[PDB]
């Protein structure tokens, strides 16, 4: 009543390469031979944009790299070619019956070649440290895959339950990510010691990248 | 020409109401067929709730049977909606959008930009500003980093430009990470020229309505 069920939930994909995504509805959509099925695209931070109704129509404005077929209770939405500007997640939508119902959305990426993390450290303001905290923030610019490993270490104690970090959405420019850990500690404990380093293993590094410093140059 | 703005969100008390508006721009409400209300809880999904056609009948999703009222105003050129009982279920940013008078109506190919409603107990709290200063350990290669860090807010969101909106390029804004305090806590960086940095000016520009904060730090 009535459920659409997507697949892949999320999918990874070169350049160019083909796409297709699937939505099966629990009934069909079907009404006067034609097909009741919509496909839209969701970005980062934005609101659904349509790109299909009526199960093959091209909404206006959208490029023709983007078709849907299909009809009953099968559904295909496919992308030709791959583009960059393209990472988002789409979800189908029947129009056939009240409750209209999504698909859960299928998250697609865009596989580019490995890129190194550039890392930034940065230390606890002066503003801040009056507050009575310190929060040390290291920054993983534009890498790829989305994976990485951070450590943070407090001369030299690896520091645990501790930070939070952050993963952007991938970035169309170039297809990377980028992403911000924060290390918490107290003014006195940040007081009480000296080199503060933020550690990263990545596939785009051969062996791990250590950016530091020492309170007192912070 | 024909856009969306919507109005009303924000932090609302478990048990209370939300009143969202969309106050439509370069179209009259009267000609659409039908005006609908679609929200996205934070984890994902999107589903429909409400819907009122141009004649005035009003449909609604049954999983929210009986507390919701969607309305319009056709001298404000506005439509409104209302639920009460609000449940933390009820997060979810809620977006207006219209149908269509083709090919079975209930699809939607204008939508508004989306407003986010926080059911909670907890209470606003307004972000602090630090900088996040640029070094020669943000300086890897010929370019620096510097940013801003929003601490401590509730509840989101938050908003983060550079420069006024002049600044787009190199700018990464990430997702706010809730803290064991239960606030919220997000960074904005942006990469720029190292040789720059004596010449230009850097201000981020920091959004809280929830609380009513706006601050513009220089880095």
């Amino acid at each position: 009543d009535i459920q659409l069920t997507q697949s892949p939930s999320s999918l990874s994909a070169s350049v160019g390469d083909r796409v297709t995504i699937t939505c099966r509805a629990s009934q069909s959509v079907d009404y006067d031979g034609d097909s009741y099925m919509n496909w839209y695209q969701q970005k980062p931070g934005k609101a659904p944009k349509l790109l299909i109704y009526a199960a093959s129509y091209l909404e206006s404005g959208v490029p023709s790299r983007f078709s849907g077929s299909g009809s009953g209770t099968d559904f295909t939405l496919t992308i030709s070619s791959l583009q960059p500007e393209d990472f988002a997640t789409y979800y189908c939508q029947q129009s056939h019956e009240d409750p209209y119902t999504f698909g859960q959305g299928t998250k697609v990426e865009i596989k580019r070649t490995v890129a190194a993390p550039s890392v930034f450290i940065f230390p606890p303001s002066d503003e801040q440290l009056k507050s009575g905290t310190a929060s040390v923030v290291c920054l993983l610019n534009n890498f790829y895959p989305r994976e990485a490993k951070v450590q943070w270490k407090v001369d030299n104690a690896l520091q645990s339950g501790n930070s939070q970090e952050s993963v952007t959405e991938q970035d169309s420019k170039d297809s990377t990510y980028s992403l911000s850990s924060t290390l918490t500690l107290s003014k006195a404990d940040y007081e009480k010691h000296k080199v503060y380093a933020c550690e990263v293993t990545h596939q785009g590094l051969s062996s791990p990248v250590t950016k530091s410093f020492n309170r007192g140059e912070c | 020409e024909v856009q969306l703005v919507e109005s009303g969100g924000g932090l609302v008390q478990p048990g209370g109401s939300l009143r969202l508006s969309c106050a439509v721009s370069g179209y009259s409400i009267t000609s659409g067929y039908s005006w609908n209300w679609i929200r996205q809880a934070p984890g994902k999904g999107l589903e429909w709730v409400a819907s009122i056609t141009y004649d005035g009948s009003t449909n609604y999703n049954p999983s929210v049977k009986g507390r919701i009222t969607i309305s319009r105003d056709d001298s404000k050129n506005t439509f409104y909606l209302q639920m009460n009982s609000l449940r933390a279920e009820d997060t979810a940013v809620y977006y207006c959008a219209r149908g269509s008078h083709y090919f079975g109506h209930w699809h939607f190919a204008v939508w508004g930009q989306g407003t986010l409603v926080t059911v909670s107990s907890a209470s606003t709290k307004g972000p602090s500003v630090f900088p996040l200063a640029p070094s020669s350990k943000s300086t890897s290669g010929g370019t620096a980093a510097l940013g801003c860090l929003v601490k401590d807010y509730f509840p989101e969101p938050v908003t983060v430009s550079w420069n006024s909106g002049a600044l787009t390029s190199g700018v990464h804004t990430f997702p706010a990470v809730l803290q064991s305090s239960g606030l919220y806590s997000l960074s904005s960086v942006v990469t720029v020229p190292s040789s720059s940095l004596g010449t230009q000016t850097y201000i981020c520009n920091v959004n809280h309505k929830p609380s009513n904060t706006k601050v513009d730090k220089k880095v």
